[PDB]
C-alpha cells in the first residue's frame, strides 16, 4: 500500500494499492494535484488524483523496467522523465500527459538507480550502478557531465535528491547516506550512519 | 529511541556502547556479541548483525524469479545479466553472483582491461569519461 | 482478456496487435495470486489467492474488499460466477467441499452443497469449477483422496442433489477445467504430460488439442477461439477451438502466470434459468436445475421447511472448537449440516467458545505468541450476522487463556496471562466497563468456568503443583478443590443442574468429577481408550469431549463408574480443543432456576457491575473506576481529589472523571517554566520546580486553601532541577538537578539542607516515608533505578537491566508497585519494590515526562502530541486522553488526594522500627521485644536483644549482637 | 502364568509383559502411567496392579492387555509407592500418610480403607510372606 501523512505523524490515510517490487518511485504535482508512481512487475506508468480518487494507466507500451521517476510542472515545461532497465537501458522524458515521448540517454546506462531534477538549472541527475557514477544532462540530453565515478565511493546507491548545490544519495552497500558537491563532488560527507 | 538498537548512528558508536548484550525476547543472537537484534529482520537481505550471520540461516529463493537471459541474488530477490555473473565486480547486494568457482573470465580485442581487472569497449578508452 | 500472476492481475485488450496492458485498472497487491472470476452486472471483479482470501474490486478501482473472511476455512482454489442467479461458487479444499453464496444484496447466504460422503463421486481435493447457469449444471476438477476419491472431472448440478463422473484416468496434477456453453464441452489441462484435452459435458468423447506445454496455467474459450498461459514458457496465447493446429501469441516473457477470464456482456435474459424466472421464490438461496427447474435452500445454521420456501435457524445444537475454526452440529447425529455459519479465516486459533443462548451470541477467544492482531476476544451470531471484538487492548505476552460467560449478571470473566503474572478481568458485554478481580502471581489460571445458579467462579491452575480453585463471582474468596491428581488439566467444565465439576486431563488420561462443595474425587471414563481428552462440556444426563489424537467427538452419561462404550457424534475432525453447548437448557432463566440471583432483574440496579455472593439476599455492586457509595448501587469519582500539572507557567488542575469538565482549582501562573510538581494534604499547598533560563534552577511552593496567596520561594538558584519529591512524614523535600548531577534533600522551609546522592542526569525521585526508602532514575551510562534509604546510607539497584532512558517513576502504595517509563523503548513497566516480577503496561505510541498512578489508573503526560493520557495500570486495557491538544508541551504530573495516611499506620515496618526483632504495634509508639526463651535483654536503647547475660559495658558507646561495646563514632 | 512383567520409568513410561526368558516383548500400558512407583502380579487371577503417586492411582489390568480398570483413585491417596496382592485384597503404603493400608482388589469399590501400621517413616514397598 501507498500511505500518506503529516510531516509530524498524523493523520495517516492510504492512497492506493502498490506493488511489491522492491524498485518503485513516487512523484508529486504540486500544481495539478495528481501523483504519478511506478509499477516494476506490471510494467507500467500510473497516474493518479492525489487523494486517490481517480486512477490511470498512462504509459505502457516500452516501459520494460522502470527503476526512476522524476515530474517537472511548472506552466512552460510540463514535462515528465523516467528510466527503464530492459536490454536496451535508457532514460525517457514524455509529457505529463503521455502524448509526447523522446529518449534522451541511452549510450552508457547499464544499471540506473536514480533520478532527480534540478529546476532552476532544468537539469536531470541519475545515478547508475554498475558504472558506479552519479551524472547530470539537461532536459534534451544534449548537455552532460558527471559528478562522482568510482568503485570506491559508490557501491550500490538506489536513491538521488538534490538540494542548493549540494546532491545527496542513499547506498545499499555500506549501509549510508551520502552528501556531496553536485558539480564536482570535490565535497564529501555522511549524513547518517549505519 | 536510537540509543540502544545495534546501530552505530553516529562516528563513535557513543549510543550503542552504552548497551547490555543479554538478547531479550525476540531478539535473535550473533556471534560477534555486537548486538541483539528483532527475529523479524532474520531474512529481509540486510546484513542487521556484524558477522553475517542473521540471514546465514535463511533458505534459498524460487528459481522461476528470472528469466532465462538473467541470474538471480539470494539476498536482494533482485534479477542481473548473466554476462554480469563472474565479471570481477559484486553486482548483487550480497556478492551472490561471484559464487564458488567462476573459472575466470577474460576480455577480447574489441575492449580494454584496466588496473581493476575489468573489461571496456575501446571507444570509450578515451572519451572523457572514467 | 484477463489474466492473472501471483502478484498482479491485469487485463489485455482482445486484438493481438494491441499490446497496451490496461483494458481494466489493474489490481496492485496481490500476494498469492490464483484464478478469477467478472460479473458485469455491477462492474466486479473476484479473485483467489492461495494461500490467501477471496477478495473482490470493481473494475475501475472505485472499491476493493474481501468477501468471505469469516466463513472460508483455508484458502478457495477455485471460482464460478452465476449471471442469472446471481451466485457465486468456490471450491476449498481444507475442508474438502464446494460451497454456493448469494451475491444478491448486503445479507450473505452461504451454504455447502458437495463434500465428503464416504462415495467416490463425493468432492475429494477440488481445485477448479465450471458453471452453466441455463442448464442448472456444476462442474468440477479435483485431485482426489485416499478415500478412494479418484482423480477426476465431474458433473453436478448447481443445487448440489446430483452427482456424476464424466472424465478419469492418466490424471495427475490436474489444475483446471472450462466450460464452452455454446458448445457444450469441457476443457482441462494436465501437468504431469504437458497437454490441454477437450471433453464432452456427457463424459461421450475425451480427445487432445495442445501437444506440448510445461505446466499451462488457465484456460478460457470465447467465440471461435480457446486462450491458455503457460509457465515455464512464460507466455500468453490464443490457438483456434476447432483445430488446434494454428497459434498467436498475445504476450511473452510473463513470469508467475496463472489463469485466465474474458469479459463481456454476458446478459440473463439469454442465459435465463428458473431462478431468474421466479425471483424471491426463495427465502435464502436459489440454486437451478436441470429441465429449467429450480430448488431453494438454507444458509449455514439453518434448516428448511416442507413448504420449501422457508427456512429457520437452528436453536439446539453443539459447538466444538478447533485451532482453525469453530463449527455447530446438530443434536440429531443424523444431521452433518452446519448448526451454525462456521468462524474461519486469517489469524484464527481458537482456545475457548461459550455461549450466551439468550441473546443469540457465541463468544471466543484466539491466542498466537507471533502475532499480535490474533490475540482476542471476539464474538459473533450463529446467523453470522454480526461480528464484534470485545477485547483487543491490554492482553499480556501470554495470551488469553479462558472465557466464561454470565448469561443472568450480563457478565463476561476472563484470563489474561504476562510473563510472571496472571490476570483475572471481568468486563460488562455491552459497556466499557472492565476491572481486574484478581491478580494470582504465582499460579496460572487459564482454564475459567461460571455458574450463576450456585453463584461461584472455578478456574484451573497450570503451573507448578497444578489445581483446581473455586471462588465468588467476585473473587473475594479463594478455595481449593483439587490439588492431587491433577498434572494438564485441558478442559473444565460445570453442570448449572447437579452444581459438579468436570475436567479433563490427556497426560493422567483421565475424566474426573468433584463436587463445588470440594471432597471425594470421583472418576469417569479413565483408561488407555481416550488417549487426549482436551475438552468436555456437561448436558443432561451426558457429557461431551473432544479427543485431540483419536479426531473424534464423543458422548457419554456423567454419572461415574460407568462403563458403557461411549457414543461418538463426528469423526475425522483436526485439532479439535474445546467442545460447548448452545441451547436453552443449559442456560435457564427463571427465578426458580437460578435460586433467585439477584441479578437476574434489571441488573439488580447496580450502576457498574452487580455480583451474586453465595448466601447473600441483596445483590453486590463493584465500580470499574473510583469508588461505591452509600447507595449500594451507584460509583462515584472522588471530586475531593484532583490531578495537578504544569504546562509552562501555567499550573492546572484536572479531574479523574473525563466528562467532568470542570476545574478543581481555576488556574495559577509562575514565572518561568514549571517543570515538577509535588502536594502535601496537610497545608493544601503545591511545592514546583521552576526553570528561569537554560541555566537557573529554582524552588518555590504555593497554596490553594490560603485564599488566593502568590508564590513563595525556597530556593533562588541551583542548577536546573527536574524532579521534586515530599515526605510527609519527616516534613522534608527531595530534588535532582541535571546541572550538577545531585539528588538533594532539604527542609520544608528550607532552612536545613542536605544532600542524598550522586548519579547522572537524576530525572526522577519517588519516596515511601513510612518504609524508609526513596527510588530515583538514571538515564547516563548503565541506566538504572535505584533504591536507598532516606539518608542515602545503603544503595542497590532495583532495574539495571532490559533499561536504556528512564525518564518517569512513581510508586503506588495500594498495591506496593512501582512504574517507570522509558522512552528508548517506549514502554511503561511495572514491578514489585524488589524488582522480583516485571510487567509491561503501554507499549503503543508512547512518548511521557511525567508518571501518577491513582485507583485503577495510570496517568502519564506526553510532550510530543500535547497530551494528558489515563491507562488501566495492570494491562493498559484502557486508553483515554483527558485534555484537547494543550496549547505548550506538557511537564510532569502530580495527584492530590486528601485521604492520604498523614501517619505511619504500621510503625514497626520503618527496619523494624529501628529494632532488630519482635517490634510490638506501637504501644508507646515503636517498642521492641526479644526471643522469651533464654535470658536475652534490650540494648542501644530498648533496641538490640543478643546480650544472654546482662554483662555491663560504658553507656558512652554502642552495644552490639555477641555481648561487644565499640565507640559510638565506629557506628 | 509363565509371564515375567516390568515397568519402564524413562520418557514414555510404559508397563511391559515377557516371557521368563525374555524372548518375547510385548506392552500392556502405554497411556495413563506417568510415575509407575510400585507394580504387583495376582498369582491366583493373573491380574497386574500397579500404583503412581503422579496420578495418585491404583489400576490394574489383564496379563493380556486391553482393559485398564481403576481402583481407589483420588487425592485421599496423595502416594501410593508400594503395592501387594493377597487373597481379595490389595495391601499398599503411603510416603506422605506414613501408612499402610488394605481395600478389595475389585475395581469401582468405595469401601473406606483399612489401616495396618501408623507412624511408618520412609515407607517404600509392601510384601508379602
Ligand atoms: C448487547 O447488545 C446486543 C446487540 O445489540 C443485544 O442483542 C440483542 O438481544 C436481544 C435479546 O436480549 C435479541 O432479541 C436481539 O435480536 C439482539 N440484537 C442483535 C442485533 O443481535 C444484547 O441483548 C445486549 N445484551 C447482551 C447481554 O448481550
Ligand atoms: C517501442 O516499441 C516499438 C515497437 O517494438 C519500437 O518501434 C519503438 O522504437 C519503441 N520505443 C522506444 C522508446 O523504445
Ligand atoms: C569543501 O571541501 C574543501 C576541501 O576539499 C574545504 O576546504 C571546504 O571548506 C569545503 N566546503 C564546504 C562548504 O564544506
Ligand atoms: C538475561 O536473559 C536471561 C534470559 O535469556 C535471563 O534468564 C537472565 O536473568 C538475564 N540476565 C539479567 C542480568 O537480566
Ligand atoms: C464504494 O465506494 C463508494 C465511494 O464513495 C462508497 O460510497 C460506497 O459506499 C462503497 N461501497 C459500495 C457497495 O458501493
Ligand atoms: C449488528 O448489530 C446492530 C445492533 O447491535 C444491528 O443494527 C445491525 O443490523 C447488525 N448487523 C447486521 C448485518 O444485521
Ligand atoms: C470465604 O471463605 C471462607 C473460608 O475460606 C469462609 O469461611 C467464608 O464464609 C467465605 N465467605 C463468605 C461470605 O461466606
Ligand atoms: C509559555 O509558552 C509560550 C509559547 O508556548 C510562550 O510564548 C510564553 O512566553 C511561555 N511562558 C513564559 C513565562 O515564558
Ligand atoms: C553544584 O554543586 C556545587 C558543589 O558540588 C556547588 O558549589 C554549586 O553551587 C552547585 N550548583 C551549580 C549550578 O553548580
Ligand atoms: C545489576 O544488579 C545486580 C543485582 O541486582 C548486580 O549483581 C549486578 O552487578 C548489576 N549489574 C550492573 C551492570 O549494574
Ligand atoms: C500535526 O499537524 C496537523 C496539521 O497538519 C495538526 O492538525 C496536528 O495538531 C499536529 N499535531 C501535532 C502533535 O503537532
Ligand atoms: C511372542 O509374541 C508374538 C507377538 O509379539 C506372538 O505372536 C508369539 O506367539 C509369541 N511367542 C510365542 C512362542 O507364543
Ligand atoms: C533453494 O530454495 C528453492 C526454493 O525456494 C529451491 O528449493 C532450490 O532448489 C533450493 N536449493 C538451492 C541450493 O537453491
Ligand atoms: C577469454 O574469454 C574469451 C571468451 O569470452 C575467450 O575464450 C578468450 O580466449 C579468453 N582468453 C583467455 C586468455 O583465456
Ligand atoms: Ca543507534
Ligand atoms: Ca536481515
Ligand atoms: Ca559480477
Ligand atoms: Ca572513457
Ligand atoms: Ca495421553
Ligand atoms: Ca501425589
Amino acid at each position: 500500500k501507498t500511505w500518506s501523512a503529516f510531516q509530524n505523524g498524523t493523520d495517516k490515510r492510504v492512497v492506493h494499492d502498490s506493488g511489491l517490487s522492491l524498485t518503485e518511485m513516487i512523484a508529486v504535482d504540486w500544481i495539478g494535484r495528481n501523483i504519478y508512481w511506478t509499477d516494476y512487475t506490471l510494467e507500467t506508468i500510473e497516474v493518479s488524483k492525489i487523494d486517490g480518487s481517480h486512477r490511470t494507466v498512462l504509459i505502457s507500451k516500452n516501459v520494460t523496467k522502470p527503476r526512476g521517476l522524476a515530474l517537472d510542472p511548472r506552466m512552460g515545461d510540463n514535462v515528465m522523465f523516467w528510466s527503464d532497465w530492459g536490454h536496451h537501458p535508457r532514460i525517457e522524458r514524455a509529457s505529463m500527459d503521455g502524448t509526447m515521448r523522446t529518449v534522451i540517454v541511452q549510450e552508457k546506462i547499464y544499471w540506473p538507480c536514480g533520478l532527480s531534477i534540478d529546476y532552476p538549472n532544468r537539469l536531470i541527475y541519475f545515478m547508475d550502478a554498475y558504472l558506479d557514477y552519479i551524472e547530470f544532462c539537461d532536459y534534451d540530453g544534449q548537455n552532460r557531465r558527471q559528478v562522482i565515478a568510482s568503485d570506491l565511493v559508490l557501491h550500490h546507491p538506489h536513491a538521488l535528491t538534490l538540494f542548493e548545490d549540494s546532491v545527496f544519495w542513499t547506498d545499499r552497500g555500506t549501509h549510508q547516506v551520502m552528501q556531496a558537491n553536485k558539480w564536482h563532488g570535490r565535497n564529501q560527507s555522511v549524513v547518517m550512519y549505519s | 529511541l536510537y540509543v540502544c538498537d545495534g546501530d552505530k548512528d553516529c562516528v563513535d558508536g557513543s549510543d550503542e556502547a552504552g548497551c547490555v548484550l543479554n538478547c531479550t525476547s525476540s531478539q535473535f543472537k550473533c556471534a560477534d556479541g555486537s548486538s541483539c537484534i528483532n527475529s523479524r529482520y532474520r531474512c529481509d537481505g540486510v546484513y542487521d548483525c556484524k558477522d553475517n550471520s542473521d540471514e546465514a540461516g535463511c533458505p534459498t529463493r524460487p528459481p522461476g524469479m528470472c528469466h532465462p537471459d538473467e541470474f538471480q541474488c539470494q539476498g536482494d530477490g533482485t534479477c542481473i545479466p548473466n554476462t554480469w555473473e563472474c565479471d570481477g565486480h559484486p553486482d548483487c547486494i550480497q556478492g551472490s553472483d561471484e559464487h564458488n568457482g567462476c573459472v575466470p573470465k577474460t576480455c577480447s580485442p574489441s575492449h580494454f582491461l584496466c588496473d581493476n581487472g575489468n573489461c571496456i569497449y575501446n571507444s570509450w578508452v578515451c572519451d572523457g569519461d572514467n | 482478456l484477463i489474466s492473472v500472476r501471483e502478484n498482479v492481475i491485469f487485463g489485455i485488450s482482445l486484438d493481438p496487435e494491441v499490446k497496451s496492458n490496461d483494458a481494466m485498472v489493474p489490481i496492485s497487491g496481490i500476494q498469492h495470486g490464483y484464478d478469477v472470476e467478472f460479473d458485469d452486472s455491477e462492474q466486479f471483479i473476484y479473485w483467489v489467492e492461495n494461500p490467501g482470501e477471496i477478495h473482490r474490486v470493481k473494475t475501475d478501482g472505485s472499491n476493493r474488499t474481501a468477501f468471505a473472511p469469516l466463513s472460508l476455512l483455508g484458502s478457495s482454489l477455485g471460482l464460478a460466477l452465476d449471471w442469472v442467479s446471481r451466485n457465486i461458487y468456490y471450491t476449498t479444499p481444507a475442508s474438502r467441499s464446494i460451497e454456493v453464496l448469494t451475491l444478491r444484496g448486503d445479507t450473505r447466504y452461504g451454504k455447502t452443497l458437495i463434500t465428503n460422503d464416504g462415495t467416490p463421486l463425493g468432492v475429494g481435493f477440488p481445485v477448479g469449477i465450471a458453471v452453466d447457469p441455463a442448464r442448472g449444471k456444476l462442474y468440477w476438477s479435483d485431485h482426489g483422496t485416499d478415500s478412494g476419491v479418484p482423480a477426476k472431472i465431474a458433473s453436478a448440478n448447481m443445487d448440489g442433489t446430483s452427482l456424476k463422473i464424466l472424465f478419469t484416468g492418466n490424471m495427475e496434477h490436474l489444475e483446471v477445467v472450462t466450460l464452452d456453453i455454446q458448445e457444450q464441452k469441457l476443457y482441462w489441462a494436465v501437468t504431469s504430460r504437458g497437454v490441454i484435452e477437450r471433453g464432452n459435458v456427457d463424459g461421450t468423447e475425451r480427445m487432445i488439442l495442445v501437444h506440448h506445454l510445461a505446466h499451462p496455467w488457465g484456460l478460457v474459450v470465447h467465440g471461435s477461439f480457446l486462450y491458455y498461459s503457460d509457465e515455464q514458457y512464460e507466455v500468453i496465447e490464443r490457438v483456434d477451438k476447432s483445430s488446434g493446429s494454428n497459434k498467436v501469441v498475445f504476450r511473452d516473457n510473463i513470469p508467475y502466470l496463472r489463469g485466465l477470464r474474458v469479459y463481456h456482456h454476458r446478459n440473463a435474459a439469454d442465459s435465463s434459468n428458473g431462478c431468474s424466472n421466479n425471483p424471491n421464490a426463495c427465502q435464502q438461496i436459489c440454486l437451478p436445475v436441470p429441465g429449467g427447474m429450480f430448488s431453494c435452500a438454507c444458509a449455514s445454521g439453518f434448516k428448511l421447511s416442507p413448504d420449501g420456501r422457508s427456512c429457520s435457524p437452528y436453536n439446539s445444537f453443539i459447538v466444538v472448537s478447533m485451532l482453525p475454526a469453530v463449527r455447530g452440529f446438530s443434536l440429531e447425529l443424523s444431521d452433518h449440516s452446519e448448526a451454525m455459519v462456521p468462524v474461519a479465516g486469517q489469524g484464527r486459533n481458537v482456545l475457548h467458545a461459550d455461549v450466551d443462548v439468550a441473546n443469540g451470541f457465541i463468544y471466543w477467544c484466539d491466542f498466537s505468541s507471533s502475532v499480535r492482531s490474533s490475540n482476542g476476544i471476539r464474538r459473533i451470531k450463529p446467523n453470522g450476522s454480526n461480528f464484534t471484538n470485545i477485547v483487543t487492548y491490554g492482553i499480556g505476552a501470554n495470551g488469553i487463556r479462558g472465557v466464561a460467560v454470565d448469561w443472568v449478571a450480563g457478565n463476561l470473566y476472563f484470563t489474561n496471562a504476562f510473563v510472571y503474572e496472571t490476570l483475572i478481568e471481568v468486563i460488562r458485554i455491552n459497556t466499557t466497563y472492565r476491572r481486574v478481580l484478581l491478580k494470582v502471581s504465582v499460579d496460572m489460571p487459564r482454564h475459567i468456568v461460571v455458574d450463576p445458579k450456585h453463584r461461584y467462579l472455578f478456574w484451573a491452575d497450570y503451573g507448578q503443583k497444578p489445581k483446581i480453585e473455586r471462588s465468588f463471582l467476585d473473587c473475594t474468596n479463594r478455595t481449593v478443590l483439587v490439588s492431587e491428581g491433577i498434572v494438564t488439566p485441558r478442559g473444565l467444565a460445570v453442570d448449572h443442574d447437579t452444581g459438579y465439576i468436570y475436567w479433563v486431563d490427556d497426560s493422567l488420561d483421565i475424566i474426573a468429577r468433584i463436587h463445588r462443595d470440594g471432597g471425594e474425587s470421583q472418576v469417569v471414563r479413565y483408561g488407555s481408550r481416550y488417549p487426549t481428552p482436551y475438552g468436555i462440556t456437561v448436558f443432561g444426563e451426558s457429557i461431551i469431549w473432544v479427543d485431540r489424537n483419536l479426531r473424534k467427538v464423543f458422548q457419554a452419561s456423567k454419572q461415574p463408574g460407568n462403563t458403557d462404550p461411549p457414543t461418538v457424534i463426528r469423526d475425522s475432525i483436526n485439532l479439535l480443543r474445546d467442545v460447548t453447548i448452545f441451547d436453552e437448557h443449559v442456560q435457564p432463566l427463571s427465578p426458580a432456576e437460578l435460586n433467585n440471583n439477584p441479578c437476574l432483574q434489571s441488573n439488580g440496579g447496580c450502576s457498574h457491575f452487580c455480583f451474586a455472593l453465595p448466601e447473600l439476599p441483596t445483590p453486590k455492586c463493584g465500580c470499574a473506576f473510583g469508588t461505591l457509595e452509600d447507595d449500594g448501587k451507584n460509583c462515584a469519582t472522588s471530586r475531593e481529589d484532583f490531578l495537578i500539572y504544569s504546562l509552562n507557567n501555567s499550573l492546572r488542575s484536572l479531574h479523574f472523571d473525563p466528562q467532568d469538565h470542570n476545574l478543581p482549582f481555576q488556574a495559577i501562573s509562575v514565572e518561568g517554566m514549571a517543570i515538577a510538581l509535588d502536594y502535601d494534604r496537610r497545608n493544601n499547598r503545591i511545592f514546583f520546580t521552576q526553570k528561569l533560563n537554560p541555566i537557573r534552577g529554582q524552588i518555590s511552593y504555593v497554596n490553594l486553601y490560603s485564599g488566593a496567596s502568590s508564590p513563595t520561594i525556597l530556593l533562588s538558584n541551583i542548577g536546573v532541577t527536574d524532579g521534586i519529591a515530599f515526605d510527609w512524614i519527616n516534613r522534608r523535600i527531595y530534588y535532582s538537578d541535571f546541572s550538577n548531577q545531585t539528588i538533594n534533600s532539604m527542609a520544608e522551609d528550607g532552612s536545613n539542607r542536605a544532600v542524598i546522592a550522586r548519579v547522572s542526569k537524576p530525572r526522577a525521585i519517588v519516596l515511601d516515608p513510612c518504609r524508609g526508602y526513596m527510588y530515583w532514575t538514571d538515564w547516563g551510562t548503565n541506566a538504572k533505578i535505584e533504591r536507598a534509604t532516606l539518608g542515602g546510607n545503603f544503595r542497590v539497584p532495583i532495574v539495571n537491566t532490559s533499561l536504556v532512558w528512564p525518564n518517569g517513576l512513581t510508586l503506588d502504595l495500594e498495591t506496593d508497585l512501582l512504574y517507570w517509563a522509558d522512552a528508548s523503548l517506549q514502554k511503561i513497566e511495572r514491578s514489585t519494590l524488589t524488582g522480583s516480577n516485571r510487567e509491561v503496561v503501554i507499549s503503543t505510541a508512547f512518548h511521557s515526562f511525567g508518571l501518577t498512578v491513582y485507583g485503577q489508573y495510570i496517568y502519564w503526560t506526553d510532550f510530543y502530541t500535547k497530551k494528558i493520557y489515563r491507562a488501566n495500570k495492570y494491562d493498559g486495557s484502557d486508553l483515554i486522553a483527558m485534555t484537547t491538544r494543550l496549547p505548550t508541551q506538557p511537564s510532569g504530573i502530580s495527584t492530590v488526594v486528601k485521604t492520604q495516611q498523614q501517619q505511619c499506620s504500621n510503625p514497626c515496618d520503618q527496619f523494624n522500627g529501628g529494632c532488630s526483632h519482635i517490634c510490638a504495634p506501637g504501644p508507646n509508639g515503636a517498642e521492641c521485644q526479644c526471643p522469651h526463651e533464654g535470658s536475652w535483654y534490650l540494648a542501644n536503647d530498648n533496641k538490640y536483644c543478643v546480650v544472654d547475660t546482662g554483662a555491663r559495658c560504658n553507656q558512652f558507646q554502642f552495644t552490639c549482637l555477641n555481648g561487644r561495646c565499640i565507640s559510638q563514632d565506629w557506628k
